[PDB]
């Protein structure tokens, strides 16, 4: 009968330690707050969003303030090809003389980090040149974070609290965001490219002190109204042009060169601007157009579960398109920085997609009404529900037996001294597509390997001018634009498919079995996350919808891991110009053990040793740190509540019976973590361990050999 | 002269108070 | 009405053998609700074979 | 000293016969780590023939114990009070099994 | 405390009552025939939620169901 | 009535019994009349001895009192085990049998509380009770 | 950078420093 | 030349693997007595390797830059021998045991102890389903066209909604 | 005994004894079968 926790009234009467844990676990779980109403819920969400908004801005301000103060951007802009970007200083009192001596690196005198987020390459392209331009963004974001905070506070006050109808006006939000949020922002970013970014890449300084005076083009805005848009197709930059300075600089602000800049190996600024200007137009027009709509509007989980499903899709795209299409100068050449950005965003994509299906299952338990959803599209998947899972179950089984089978087949015959007996399947359907995209390496000789096809010529309106720049790049093996593939790429791609199929099955089944099955017809009555249904009826562990999300988090990490494992190993050879090592060893699993894990861990594992230490001791310590916390998760997942609760009782007895200690007492009675709690806590250790093992290895292995 | 004071305030001094405030908030009642 | 020896299919969807056939041993001939006892070749998750079912939950395919 | 032991020569199929690698002498096989070669050398076994009877003596004693599991249950299985005679069991296992069984090995 | 509900599909077998380790349940006369009996829960404050009860019901889709709720000293099984 | 005091068994032990939960709130007392001087397993450790009695044992949980008398029913046929809950440092005296007869035997005059007039296949979805203080299985 | 611009940054950080103290109280309220 | 692959007759690194394996066996053979049972195992291990290389040299296979033969499947009938006829060879025998279990269980489940003959499987009906398994691609066409390869969804156990 | 040979494990091992031994001889007889000619 204590005041804490406020949001959960029932928890507040629990006299044990469970109260504190669950009071944290049910705090921001607003849908089960005591005495809550729908109108208060929506107004609270809006304000909560501002807090997140402020944090992202502060984070980027923290990404700005520390670089301007302790980084080396001004030093970096001068010759990016050898300077290591500095994240921030190292102020750790436990450091010794020899640890300061090792991390005083990147040409610094005090210890600092070597940054790998790529913000230096991104900010350069955007037009930032000096540390003081950095200092402006952090200060500006500080106000914007406080302005979002004030606004969140503002829209919670009586006179400014919105009504319910405003929050549920779905069509207007899409219209206003593709109008505003998408339309106006993309068009303006083309403007920031042409009014700021492009001049600075051509040696011309444009700042607040002069931006109103210097125009982006010699005689612009007289052709603009008269329809003579073609004047902006004036003289681009020559192949001899040196990025960031005026030796070879042109005057174009809108182009369609295609390919990559020969020096930077990244997109043309003028090319990025036209793309954003064009997409902007598309969203502004579509944003002026406005039974399932009555269902997607009343469930906050359905909207979010699609919003993560949209976020999860485009997060994967960001990883796929940034490694093959580098958009920032020299970002293709900073290989560790190429490695961190791909892995990071791919893991995020896995969480959102898994999360999308997780919140979908919550919708099915608390909001899906069988009688307001009848004879529509939603309830017709529930109709043949047993069919979808059963077929999906088969494909996973099918994929697994054969994909593992081919790898083991190759391994054995290779183990016996006979590599020629391996089963190596050429990715001919894939090799078709690159050849259809213009890659004349595989020689399939149709569709822009065909020099006369109507696609390459485009006899309609003489449009196709991305083609020269593109064809040069697709045949040169100096980038990652449609990388060469062989037997290794075939097997992994089917493994990834196997990973995508097994991960999707559990998440779809979890949502589809959330409301009920034969083993548990009334599952919906117990809510989303509950322990089980006892040892009766054969046993019911891991029967809750939450547990399905929980098991799937193990499968996604494996899937997203295999993708990042594949992407990493392949890139090692290309960056070291010896693609042959990977091509022959990646078709059997011992190669991934000998030439990928063991081989690339040589330096990382020697970050410190009995003879000294180097600048990789953190990564070496973190690697071991990750292994420990990964393994710590196994403890909570294998040993369950009962064992611990009985163990705790002997400690409670011992404390109360020990003089000089008996005198003091706990306020909350000690109890073991809950059944669901342990799964989450175990998985959290496991997953953090999964990443911080991979983060330590990925960064350290590449930073030592380049 | 700036981080040498600041990091043992945020890492040491700050959790000594914000867990002290969040000890008297978890274990008090109405 | 469903007799004794009556091979019936469950319409009560909460049953494990919903949309499956078993024969009726008997019903209760009293004023109680839920009288029908049905036996199946498949066993449920607690490995039993019967319940007091009702007659608005069965069909008479024979 | 130099020659490592090897038993289990592998059959000539796909390349599992490459496990029959050069061990020393005119013999090729899987290097055994069971220590039977250093065990039998102390026991004095110098020709393959002496061992040959043994496996036979290990087969016929396997048949004798399997018949004794038959005979002492299918025909003549003892009383409960024959099992609760612990002191006569402790006397015999100490004296006969560990005592004479090491006395005979001392012989 | 935990919630223990008893539905009208009870066949008066009395197994559940005798399965409960803390004596939370008891049989009471059914009025639809005055010959059947149904279980009743006068001591829900002692239910630990072990679910031993639900395992004892023979009926194909149990008549007594235990939905775990707010925890207290009694329900958490503490000797302390 | 508990008639305290009553003779405790001849036990002498149990680190596994009755620490500072009891003296602040809610401990227990089983009572029976054991028809021998046998030895029996306690829930804390196991052996005390049953008296002729007036037997009495102060336990910690109502769970612990029940599994004692189920053994008294199975292994000793002592049907007279009468469990309690103490005065001021406990709550409600004489919980079992609350109606004078055994709870596996049916007694009229008891109240059908929790008795539900529907099936569980006829259970509503929480969308018909959403944002409402009604609970999905209530009645 | 400079030494003085660092403290002007730390002086304008109090403008987030009072509203989050108010908004989290307001999100609690 | 389906993806730049050169044939194994004119693959130069593929014929290099044959000069690399027996030389490792020749180092294994120079040290031994050339009449010993190691050496009769050392002349075999060359020649069992040899006819494998003279199988893939002669098959018109497409070896890669590694010197190793690869498999092509878009299925054309120039490269049908990689996947198609070794693949449908699985499919014929898979429906054989597939029409064993489809046909064994419908009769035996109409018995008194219908499940002990899943434990103690009768040697009559199993070898019949060996004979009934050989007619698997033809027999199921009059099953589905009559409808007795599936059921209606009022006959099948289906999880609640 | 012959009915004991009709129970599930012995019939699942002796049938596995035969078809596996088919592949032992035919991979000694016809070695290294990647492709059909
Ligand atoms: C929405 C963002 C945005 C904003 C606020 C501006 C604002 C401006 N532009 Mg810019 N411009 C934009 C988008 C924008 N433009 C885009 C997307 C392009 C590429 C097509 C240009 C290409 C452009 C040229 C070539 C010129 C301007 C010029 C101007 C200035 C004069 C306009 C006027 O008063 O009539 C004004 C500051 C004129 C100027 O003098 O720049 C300072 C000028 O010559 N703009
Ligand atoms: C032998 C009778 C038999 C038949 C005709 C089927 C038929 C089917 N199974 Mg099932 N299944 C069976 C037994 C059978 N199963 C057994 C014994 C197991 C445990 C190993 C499974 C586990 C299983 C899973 C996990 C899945 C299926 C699926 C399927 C469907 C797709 C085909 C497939 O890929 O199978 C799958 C093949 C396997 C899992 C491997 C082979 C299974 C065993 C080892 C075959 C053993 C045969 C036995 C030795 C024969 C006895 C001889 C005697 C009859 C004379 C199809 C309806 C899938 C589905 O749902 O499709 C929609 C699916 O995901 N089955
Ligand atoms: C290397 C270890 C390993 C291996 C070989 C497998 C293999 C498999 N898992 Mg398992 N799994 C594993 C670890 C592993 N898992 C771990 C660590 C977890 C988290 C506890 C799971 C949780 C899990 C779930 C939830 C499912 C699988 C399923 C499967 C099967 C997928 C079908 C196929 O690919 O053929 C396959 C047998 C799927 C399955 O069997 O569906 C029929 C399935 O749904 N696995
Ligand atoms: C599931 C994936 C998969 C596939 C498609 C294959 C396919 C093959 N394996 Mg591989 N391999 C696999 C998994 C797989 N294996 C596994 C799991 C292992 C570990 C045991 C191996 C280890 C291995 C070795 C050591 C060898 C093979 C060989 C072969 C080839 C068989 C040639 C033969 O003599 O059969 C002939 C088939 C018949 C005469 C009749 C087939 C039809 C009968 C009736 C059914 C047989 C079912 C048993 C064939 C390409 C052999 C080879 O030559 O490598 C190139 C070989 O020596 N594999
Ligand atoms: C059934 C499981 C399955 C799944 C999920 C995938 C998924 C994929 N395949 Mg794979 N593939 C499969 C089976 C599968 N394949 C089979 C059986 C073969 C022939 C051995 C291949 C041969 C193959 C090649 C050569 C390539 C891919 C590629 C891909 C990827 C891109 C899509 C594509 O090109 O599809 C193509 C569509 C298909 C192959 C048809 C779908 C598979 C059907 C359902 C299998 C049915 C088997 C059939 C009954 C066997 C009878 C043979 C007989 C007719 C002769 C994608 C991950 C490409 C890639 O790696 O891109 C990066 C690529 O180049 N696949
Ligand atoms: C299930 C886990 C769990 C959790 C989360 C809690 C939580 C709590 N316990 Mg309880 N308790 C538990 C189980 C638990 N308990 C168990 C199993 C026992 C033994 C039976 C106790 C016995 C107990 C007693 C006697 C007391 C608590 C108290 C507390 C409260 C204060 C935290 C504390 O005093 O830790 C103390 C921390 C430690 C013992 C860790 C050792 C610290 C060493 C010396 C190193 C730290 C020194 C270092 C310099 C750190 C300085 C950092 C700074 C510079 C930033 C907190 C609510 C207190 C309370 O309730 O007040 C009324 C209290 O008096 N607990
Ligand atoms: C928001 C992201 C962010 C992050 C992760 C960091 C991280 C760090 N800062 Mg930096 N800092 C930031 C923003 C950030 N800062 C901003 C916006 C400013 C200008 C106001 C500063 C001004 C600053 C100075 C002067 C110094 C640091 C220092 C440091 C380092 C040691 C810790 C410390 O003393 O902080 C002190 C932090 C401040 C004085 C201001 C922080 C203001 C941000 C917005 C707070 C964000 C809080 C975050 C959301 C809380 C989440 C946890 C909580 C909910 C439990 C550490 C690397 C020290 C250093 O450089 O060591 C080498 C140091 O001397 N920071
Ligand atoms: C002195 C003669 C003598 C000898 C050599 C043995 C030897 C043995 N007896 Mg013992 N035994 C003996 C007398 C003897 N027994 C007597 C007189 C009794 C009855 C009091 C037993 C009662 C006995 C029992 C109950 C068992 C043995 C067993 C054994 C075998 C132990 C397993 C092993 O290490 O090999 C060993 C063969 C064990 C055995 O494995 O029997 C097959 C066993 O379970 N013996
Ligand atoms: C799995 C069942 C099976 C089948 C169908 C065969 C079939 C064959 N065996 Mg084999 N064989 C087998 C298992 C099997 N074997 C086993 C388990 C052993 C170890 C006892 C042998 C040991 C063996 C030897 C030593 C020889 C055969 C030979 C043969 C062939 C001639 C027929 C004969 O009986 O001699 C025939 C292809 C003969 C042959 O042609 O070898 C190449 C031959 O000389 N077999
Ligand atoms: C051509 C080709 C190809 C492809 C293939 C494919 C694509 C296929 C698919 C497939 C399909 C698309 C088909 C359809 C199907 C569907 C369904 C619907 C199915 C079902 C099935 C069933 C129904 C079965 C039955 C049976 C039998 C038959 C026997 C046994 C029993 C059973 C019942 C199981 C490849 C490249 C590889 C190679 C080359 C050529
Ligand atoms: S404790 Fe775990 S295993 Fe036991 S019934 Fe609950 S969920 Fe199942």
């Amino acid at each position: 009968g204590t005041k804490f926790p406020k949001a959960s009234q029932a928890l507040a009467q629990d006299p044990t330690t469970r109260r504190i844990w669950y009071g944290i676990a049910t705090a921001n779980d607003f849908e089960t707050n005591d005495g809550i109403t729908e109108e208060n819920l929506y107004q609270k969400i809006f304000a909560s969003h501002f807090g997140h908004l402020a944090i992202i801005f502060l984070w980027t301000s923290g990404n700005l303030f520390h670089v301007a103060w302790q980084g080396n951007f001004e030093q970096w802009v001068k010759d990016p090809l050898n300077t290591r970007p500095i994240a921030h200083a190292i102020s750790d009192p436990h450091f010794g003389q020899r640890a300061i001596e090792a991390f005083s690196q990147a040409g610094a005198s005090s210890p600092v980090n070597i940054s790998y987020s790529g913000v230096y390459q991104w900010w350069y392209t955007q037009g930032m040149r000096t540390n003081e331009e950095l200092y402006n963004g952090a200060i500006f974001l500080l106000i914007l974070s406080a302005l979002s905070l004030f606004a969140g506070w503002l829209h919670l006050q009586p006179k400014f609290r919105p009504n319910l109808s405003w929050f549920k006006n779905a069509e207007s939000r899409l219209n206003h965001h593709l109008g505003g949020l998408f339309g106006t922002s993309s068009l303006a970013w083309t403007g920031h490219i042409v009014h700021v970014a492009i001049p600075e890449s051509r040696g011309q300084h444009v700042g607040w002190d002069n931006f109103l005076q210097v125009a982006p083009h010699p005689a612009g805005l007289q052709p603009f109204f008269t329809g003579n848009w073609g004047v902006y197709t004036e003289n681009p930059d020559t192949a001899n042009h040196v990025f960031g300075s005026s030796d070879g600089a042109g005057t174009a602000i809108l182009t369609f060169l295609g390919g990559f800049h020969p020096q930077t190996q990244s997109l043309w600024l003028t090319d990025i601007a036209h793309h954003h200007l064009a997409i902007a137009v598309l969203f502004i027009v579509a944003g002026h157009m406005y039974g399932l709509y009555d269902t997607v509007n009343n469930s906050l989980h359905f909207q979010l579960g699609l919003a993560l499903a949209a976020l999860g899709v485009i997060t994967s795209l960001v990883a796929q398109h940034m490694y093959s299409i580098p958009p920032y100068a020299y970002l293709a050449r900073d290989f560790t920085t190429q490695a961190a950005l791909y892995t990071h965003h791919q893991y995020i994509a896995g969480f959102l997609m898994v999360g999308a299906f997780a919140h979908g299952a919550i919708f099915l338990v608390r909001d899906y009404d069988a009688e307001q959803n009848k004879n529509n599209v939603l309830a017709r998947i529930i109709d043949h529900k047993e069919a979808i899972i059963s077929h999906l179950s088969w494909v996973s089984l099918f994929l697994g037996f054969h994909t593992l089978g081919l790898y083991v087949h190759n391994d054995v015959v290779q183990a016996f001294g006979t590599p020629e007996k391996q089963i190596l399947i050429e990715p001919v359907f894939a090799q078709w597509i690159q050849s259809v995209h213009g890659k004349s390496l595989y020689g399939f000789e149709v569709l822009l390997n065909n020099a006369d096809s109507i696609t390459r010529v485009a006899p309609g309106s003489a449009q196709p001018i991305w083609l020269p720049g593109w064809l040069d790049a697709i045949n040169s093996g100096n980038n990652s634009l449609f990388l060469t593939i062989g037997p290794g790429d075939f097997l992994v791609h089917h493994a990834i498919a196997l990973g995508l199929h097994t991960t999707t099955l559990i998440l779809v089944k979890g949502a589809l079995d959330a409301r009920g099955s034969k083993l548990m017809p009334d599952k919906k009555d117990f809510g989303y996350s509950f322990p089980c249904d006892g040892p009766g009826r054969g046993g019911t562990c891991d029967i809750s919808a939450w547990d399905a999300f929980y098991l799937a988090v193990f499968w996604m990490l494996n899937t997203i891991g295999w993708t990042t494992f594949y992407w990493h190993w392949k890139h090692l050879g290309v960056w070291q110009g010896n693609v042959a090592q990977f091509n022959e060893s990646s078709t059997y699993l011992m190669g991934w053990f000998r030439d990928y894990l063991w081989l690339n861990s040589s330096q990382l594992i020697n970050g410190y040793n009995p003879f000294g230490m180097n600048n990789l001791s953190v990564w070496a310590w973190m690697f071991l740190f990750g292994h420990l916390i990964w393994a710590t998760g196994f403890m909570f997942l294998i040993s369950w509540r009962g064992y611990w609760q009985e163990l705790i009782e002997t400690l409670v007895w011992a404390h109360e019976r020990t003089p000089l200690a008996n005198l003091v007492r706990w306020k909350d009675k000690p109890v073991a973590l809950s059944i669901v709690q342990a799964r989450l806590v175990g998985l959290a250790h496991f997953a953090v361990g999964y990443i911080v093992t991979y983060a330590a290895f990925l960064i350290a292995s590449t930073a030592s050999k380049f | 002269n700036l981080p040498s004071i600041l990091v043992p305030m945020v890492g040491i001094v700050l959790p000594a108070i914000v867990m002290a405030l969040l000890f008297v908030y978890i274990e008090t009642d109405e | 009405m469903v007799q004794r020896g009556s091979k019936v299919r469950i319409l009560r969807k909460e049953s494990y053998w919903y949309q499956e056939i078993g024969t009726v041993a008997s019903i209760d001939q009293s004023g109680i609700k839920y009288p029908v006892i049905v036996r199946f070749e498949k066993v449920n998750y607690s490995n039993v074979n019967s319940n007091n079912f009702s007659l608005d939950e069965v069909v008479e395919v024979e | 000293t130099t020659i490592k032991p090897s038993a289990q020569v592998v059959w000539p199929i796909v390349g599992q016969e490459i496990l029959n690698g050069d061990v020393g002498g005119g013999f090729q096989g899987i290097q055994i780590t069971s220590g039977l070669f250093q065990m039998w050398r102390a026991s004095g076994i110098t020709t393959e023939l002496q061992l040959y009877v043994t496996a036979i003596g290990a087969l016929v004693m396997a048949a004798l114990m399997l018949f004794a599991g038959w005979f002492h249950y299918h025909k003549a299985a003892p009383k409960l009070e024959w099992f609760q005679n612990a002191e006569s069991m402790m006397n015999h296992h100490l004296g006969g099994l560990f005592g004479l069984g090491s006395l005979s090995w001392a012989g | 405390a935990h919630t223990v509900k008893i539905y009208d599909t009870c066949i008066g077998c009395t197994q559940c009552v005798r399965a409960c380790p803390t004596d939370v349940l008891e049989m009471v006369p059914w009025d639809g025939c005055r010959a059947n009996q149904i279980a009743s829960a006068p001591r829900t404050e002692d239910c630990v939620g072990c679910k031993r009860c639900e395992s004892a019901c023979p009926t194909d889709f149990l008549s007594i169901r235990v939905y775990l709720g707010a925890e207290t000293t009694r329900s958490m099984g503490l000797g302390y | 009535t508990l008639n305290l005091n009553a003779p405790t068994p001849i036990f002498g032990g149990s680190t596994g019994g009755l620490l500072r939960k009891a003296e602040v709130e809610e401990f227990y007392s089983i009572t029976w009349t054991g028809k021998s001087e046998t030895v029996f397993e306690l829930p804390t450790g196991g052996a005390a001895i049953m008296r002729a009695g007036e037997n009495l044992l102060r336990l910690a949980r109502k769970e612990q009192c029940i599994a004692l008398g189920a053994q008294l029913k199975d292994k000793f046929k002592i049907t007279d085990y009468k469990i309690y809950r103490v005065y001021p440092s406990g709550e409600v005296q004489f919980l079992h049998p609350k109606d004078g007869v055994f709870p596996e035997k049916v007694n009229p005059g008891r109240v059908a509380v929790g008795s539900n007039k529907r099936r569980i296949g006829q259970n509503p979805d929480p969308a018909k009770l959403k944002f409402k203080g009604q609970e999905t299985f209530d009645s | 950078l400079a030494d003085g611009q660092i403290f002007t940054a730390l002086a304008v950080a109090l403008v987030p420093g009072i509203l989050a103290l108010r908004l989290a109280l307001e999100l609690y309220k | 030349d389906v993806a730049g692959l050169i044939p194994c007759s004119q693959s130069d690194a593929f014929e290099r693997r044959l000069k690399n394996t027996t030389q490792r066996l020749e180092n294994r053979l120079k040290k031994y007595e050339p009449g010993s049972a190691p050496a009769e195992a050392l002349q075999k291990q060359i020649d069992k390797t040899q006819q494998r290389f003279d199988k893939y040299r002669n098959s018109g296979l497409l070896c890669g830059a590694d010197g190793l033969p690869h498999l092509i499947t878009d299925g054309r009938w120039s490269h049908a021998g990689e996947f198609t006829i070794p693949g449908l060879l699985f499919l014929y025998i898979a429906g054989f045991i597939g029409w064993s279990g489809r046909s064994y269980l419908q009769a035996v489940a109409a018995s008194d102890n219908s499940t002990e003959k899943e434990i103690i499987i009768d040697i009559p009906v199993a070898l019949q389903s060996v004979s009934k398994g050989f007619v698997w691609p033809l027999a199921a066409l009059q099953e589905f066209s009559s409808g007795k390869l599936t059921a209606r969804d009022e006959e099948i156990t289906i999880s609640p909604r | 005994f012959s009915k004991y040979l009709s129970t599930a494990p012995v019939i699942g091992t002796l049938t596995a004894f035969f078809l596996a031994g088919l592949l032992i001889e035919i991979n000694r007889f016809n070695p290294d079968l990647l492709v059909y000619p």
